[PDB]
């Protein structure tokens, strides 16, 4: 049995079929040494973190809060430009968040990425249940890959995606 | 060797399991999780609205939010408790 | 089983009705915390000094002591304090207090060995105690006239503090 | 239930093509099935349920107020207040209370009185959310005896309804002012 990914390689043992965001892929084999279910969460948290972030570098562009309308459209001055004590707010909210997911990893049997926000039961169709399980590690990997881009185009141009885009400021 | 001495009422409250038991909070072991988690709140509102008062300190601060202060640090052992309380079934 | 002040509230595990004026009023969860006897002596001070502080505060509006008035002009209620701290007459009754109250310190370690009963310092020169239903009513009394003499001195004092008047000048006009 | 699988309860369906979460208990006063967006799975139901309730009793007792205040002004208002009313006023009063004036201070008892209401009536709330047996909303408050049998149920429905009315009302009462000033009925008339 040989991955599908590297087709000369052959299957990693630890990852399965069963798991959403499954292509056979781990050269370094990084699921034979470490918890599977561990790294499977940590993929999932990482990649929702990028959508919001990929989404959230770009979007300020379109338009701003009417209380932020003088802020930077540039991400990593709008970082800074932002007080103490939003940020605070910001880190308290997410630390609110950060306790249910401390409790289901650290004391819990769930599976890889389930907090219980499911509200509008989008997975209770089977075929939908497992498109959605699919495609939200697709689209986290993909963010992921998008927001260490814009980040780093962002660190060269000192301007957002879009902006950076329509200048044409491709070279440093 | 000799026998090492305690204060009377010293109880054993090695503990490994989720949560240590309430012995470990005192005089507050009867406290149910929620009051310790709502004092935690209000302890962290009334000692970050009185910080926030005596950040500019001057010569003559005022002695109430100087007290009141020290509800800031509070809230951290109260939100420990709480945490203790609430997976002790209380 | 519900407490009978609170009725929407859980009765308070501490709180066992065998004390005068327990109708299990404790939302808080006070009584959880410190020894029911210590928060039964601290009642009952409060109550005690409460009750002396509210006839004061009456008497001291109807009356005052031979030479009172040239000391403290007319600065009556907590005005005179600071005006005694100039004289001698707080420190005293502070040092004399504080007798009284190390041998009250002494009183509250017996209290919470379960060697005493909460507020007894057995002072009773003039027998009012000769039977145990009129002793229940009177202690049923005093811990409500306690904790009503807490309020009206904060009443007192803090009406004090918005007018400059007092208690019994206020009702004056 | 006052009126069961008909007026609330079982079987009725508020929303076709978006059903109520299953967690949604049928024999809550005010169920209908009216939960499109599944938000009663994100919280605790005691906590959901008390929480409309009390917006909904705080929504009452402003709508009254709001009408009456509107309408008819107690005896030296006039000498603080004057021609100013709602959303103006608590800020103005504030002012006042910023301003030195040692008279208008209303804002600030109400604030004290109502916290401290809420502080000594936290706990039913800490034991109604572990299952005990205060429901949410009862604090037992019947003075007059009215609801002392099954004459409670029909009103318990009516009152969660009122409740949701109100919470409409204000948002009016308050809206409608933020653009034009005046009141609910010099909005009407
Ligand atoms: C930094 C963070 C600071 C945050 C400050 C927050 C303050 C809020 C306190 C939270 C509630 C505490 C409840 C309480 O106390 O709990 C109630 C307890 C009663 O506990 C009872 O205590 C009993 C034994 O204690 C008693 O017995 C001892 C021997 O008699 C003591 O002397 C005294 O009588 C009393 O403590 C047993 O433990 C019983 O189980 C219990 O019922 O009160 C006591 O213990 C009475 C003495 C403790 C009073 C607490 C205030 C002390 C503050 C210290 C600073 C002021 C110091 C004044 C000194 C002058 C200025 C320098
Ligand atoms: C990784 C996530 C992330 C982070 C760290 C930031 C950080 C920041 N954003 Mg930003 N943003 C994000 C995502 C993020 N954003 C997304 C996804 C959007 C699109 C909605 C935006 C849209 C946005 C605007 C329009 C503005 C900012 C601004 C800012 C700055 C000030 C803080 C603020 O007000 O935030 C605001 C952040 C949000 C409103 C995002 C909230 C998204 C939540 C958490 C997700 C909700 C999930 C779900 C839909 C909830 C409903 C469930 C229900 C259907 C059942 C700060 C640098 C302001 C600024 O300084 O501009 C220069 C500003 O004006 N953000
Ligand atoms: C709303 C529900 C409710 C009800 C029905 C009661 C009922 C009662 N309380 Mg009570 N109480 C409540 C909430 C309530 N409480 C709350 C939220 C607190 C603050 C934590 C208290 C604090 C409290 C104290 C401190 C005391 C009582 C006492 C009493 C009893 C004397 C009745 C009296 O004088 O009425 C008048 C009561 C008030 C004006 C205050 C309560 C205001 C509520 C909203 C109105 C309820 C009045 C009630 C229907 C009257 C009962 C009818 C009849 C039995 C007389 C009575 C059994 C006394 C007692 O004997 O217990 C030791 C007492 O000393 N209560
Ligand atoms: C701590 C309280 C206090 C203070 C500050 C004073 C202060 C004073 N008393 Mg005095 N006194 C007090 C309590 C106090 N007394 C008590 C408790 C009694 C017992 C009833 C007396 C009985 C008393 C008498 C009998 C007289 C004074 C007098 C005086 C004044 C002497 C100067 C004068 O007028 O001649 C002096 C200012 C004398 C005086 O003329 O005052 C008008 C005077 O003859 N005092
Ligand atoms: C029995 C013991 C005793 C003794 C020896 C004293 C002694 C004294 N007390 Mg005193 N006191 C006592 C018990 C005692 N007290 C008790 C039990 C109380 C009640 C708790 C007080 C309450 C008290 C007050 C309120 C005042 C004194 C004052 C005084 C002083 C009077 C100064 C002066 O010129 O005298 C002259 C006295 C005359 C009668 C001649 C006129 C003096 C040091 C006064 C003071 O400090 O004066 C400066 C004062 O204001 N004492
Ligand atoms: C509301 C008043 C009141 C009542 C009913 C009680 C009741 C009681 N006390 Mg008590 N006490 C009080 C106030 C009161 N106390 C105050 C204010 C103090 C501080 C000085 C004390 C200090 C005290 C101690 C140290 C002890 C008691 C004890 C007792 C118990 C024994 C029976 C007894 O003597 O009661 C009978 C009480 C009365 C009949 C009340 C007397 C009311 C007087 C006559 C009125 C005085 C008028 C006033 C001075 C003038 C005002 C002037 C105006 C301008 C305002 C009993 C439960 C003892 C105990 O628990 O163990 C047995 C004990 O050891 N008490
Ligand atoms: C949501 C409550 C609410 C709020 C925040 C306001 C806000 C205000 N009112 Mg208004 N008011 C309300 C309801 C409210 N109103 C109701 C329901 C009435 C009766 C119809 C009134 C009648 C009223 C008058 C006549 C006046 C005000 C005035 C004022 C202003 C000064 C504050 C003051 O003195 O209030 C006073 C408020 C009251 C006297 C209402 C108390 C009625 C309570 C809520 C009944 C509750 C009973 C119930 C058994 C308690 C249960 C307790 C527990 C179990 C939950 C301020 C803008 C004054 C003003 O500036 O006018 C221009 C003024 O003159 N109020
Ligand atoms: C319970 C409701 C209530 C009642 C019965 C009264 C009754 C009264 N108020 Mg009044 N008042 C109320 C609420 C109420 N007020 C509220 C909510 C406020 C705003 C905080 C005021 C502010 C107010 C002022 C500023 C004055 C009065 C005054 C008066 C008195 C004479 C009326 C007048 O001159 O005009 C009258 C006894 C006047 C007064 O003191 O006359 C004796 C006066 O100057 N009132
Ligand atoms: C939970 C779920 C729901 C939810 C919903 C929520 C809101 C979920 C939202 C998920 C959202 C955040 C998905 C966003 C994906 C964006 C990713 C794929 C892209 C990055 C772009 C990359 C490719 C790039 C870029 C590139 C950069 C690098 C350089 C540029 O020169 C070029 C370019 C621009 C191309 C709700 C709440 C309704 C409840 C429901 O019951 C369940
Ligand atoms: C000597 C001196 C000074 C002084 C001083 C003095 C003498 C200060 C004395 C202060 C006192 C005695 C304050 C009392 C406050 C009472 C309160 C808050 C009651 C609350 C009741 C509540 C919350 C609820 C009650 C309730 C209600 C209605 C509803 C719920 C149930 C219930 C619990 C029954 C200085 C330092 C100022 C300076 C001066 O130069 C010298
Ligand atoms: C989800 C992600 C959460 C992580 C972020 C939460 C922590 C917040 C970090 C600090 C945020 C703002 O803090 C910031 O304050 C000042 C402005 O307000 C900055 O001050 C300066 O910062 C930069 C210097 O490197 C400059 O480009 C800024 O123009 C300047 O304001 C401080 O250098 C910084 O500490």
């Amino acid at each position: 049995e040989m991955s599908e990914a590297i087709p000369f390689l052959p299957k990693p043992a630890n990852i399965d079929a069963s798991m959403p965001g499954y292509s056979g892929f781990d050269p370094l084999g990084f699921s034979d040494y470490y918890n599977v279910k561990w790294m499977q969460e940590a993929e999932i948290k990482h990649g929702r973190i990028c959508m919001l972030a990929a989404l959230g570098m770009m979007f300020p562009e379109f338009g701003t809060l009417p209380q932020f309308s003088s802020f930077s459209t540039n991400p990593l001055e709008a970082f800074y430009q932002v007080g103490p004590a939003g940020w605070g707010q910001i880190l308290l909210f997410i630390g609110v968040l950060e306790s249910f997911s401390y409790e289901k990893v650290f004391y819990g049997d769930s599976a890889p990425g389930d907090l219980g926000f499911d509200p509008l039961r989008m997975s209770s169709n089977a075929a939908s249940a497992k498109h959605y399980a699919r495609a939200e590690v697709m689209n986290g990997r993909l963010a992921m890959i998008g927001f260490s881009g814009m980040l780093h185009h962002a660190i060269l141009t000192k301007q957002g995606p879009i902006t950076q885009i329509v200048e044409q400021n491709f070279v440093p | 060797y000799s026998p090492v001495p305690s204060p009377e009422g010293t109880k054993e409250v090695y503990w490994e399991t989720k949560a240590p038991s309430s012995d470990v909070l005192g005089i507050g072991a009867g406290v149910s999780s929620g009051n310790f988690a709502a004092s935690s709140v209000v302890a962290l509102m009334i000692g970050g609205f009185c910080t926030g008062q005596v950040i500019p300190l001057t010569s003559d601060p005022n002695p109430l939010f100087l007290i009141g202060s020290f509800l800031l640090p509070y809230s951290w052992a109260l939100h420990v408790a709480a945490w203790i309380q609430k997976n002790n079934g209380k | 089983a519900m407490s009978d002040s609170v009725p929407f509230l859980k009765q308070p595990e501490a709180l066992d009705g065998s004390m005068a004026g327990d109708v299990g009023f404790d939302p808080l969860g006070f009584s959880s915390i410190g020894d029911i006897n210590f928060l039964r002596e601290a009642e009952l001070k409060h109550g005690r000094i409460a009750m002396l502080a509210a006839a004061g505060s009456i008497a001291q509006d109807i009356f005052t002591f031979p030479g009172v008035s040239k000391v403290v002009g007319t600065a009556k209620m907590t005005g005179v304090h600071d005006i005694l701290v100039k004289q001698g007459a707080m420190g005293q009754l502070l040092l004399w207090l504080s007798f009284l109250e190390v041998f009250g310190t002494i009183a509250l370690l017996e209290t919470l060995d379960g060697k005493r009963a909460p507020g007894d310092f057995k002072f009773d020169p003039l027998n009012f105690s000769k039977n145990p239903e009129t002793f229940k009513r009177y202690q049923l009394a005093e811990i409500k006239n306690g904790r009503l003499a807490m309020m009206g001195v904060g009443g007192m004092v803090h009406g004090y503090f918005i007018t400059g008047k007092g208690p019994l000048e206020l009702l004056g006009n | 239930l006052y009126k069961d699988g008909v007026m609330q309860g079982k079987g009725l369906v508020a929303v076709p093509f978006a059903l109520a979460p299953d967690s949604l208990p049928a024999d809550i006063p005010g169920y209908v099935g009216f939960d499109p967006l599944g938000l009663s799975t994100l919280c605790n139901l005691d906590f959901l349920r008390e929480a409309e309730i009390k917006h909904g009793r705080v929504a009452m007792l402003a709508v009254t107020g709001s009408l009456v205040q509107d309408v008819f002004q107690f005896p030296g208002v006039d000498k603080v207040i004057g021609n100013a009313k709602m959303i103006g006023a608590h800020d103005k009063f504030i002012a006042g209370a910023h301003a030195g004036d040692t008279r208008s201070f209303a804002m600030h008892q109400i604030i004290f009185w109502v916290g401290l209401l809420e502080v000594l009536t936290m706990p039913a709330l800490f034991e109604t959310m572990n299952g005990g047996p205060r429901q949410p909303g009862d604090f037992k408050f019947d003075p007059l005896g009215l609801g002392k049998g099954d004459k409670l149920a029909r009103k318990q429905l009516t009152e969660i309804k009122n409740g949701r009315l109100a919470m409409i009302g204000v948002g009016g009462m308050v809206h409608h002012y933020l653009l034009t000033g005046k009141g609910p009925l010099q909005f009407l008339a």
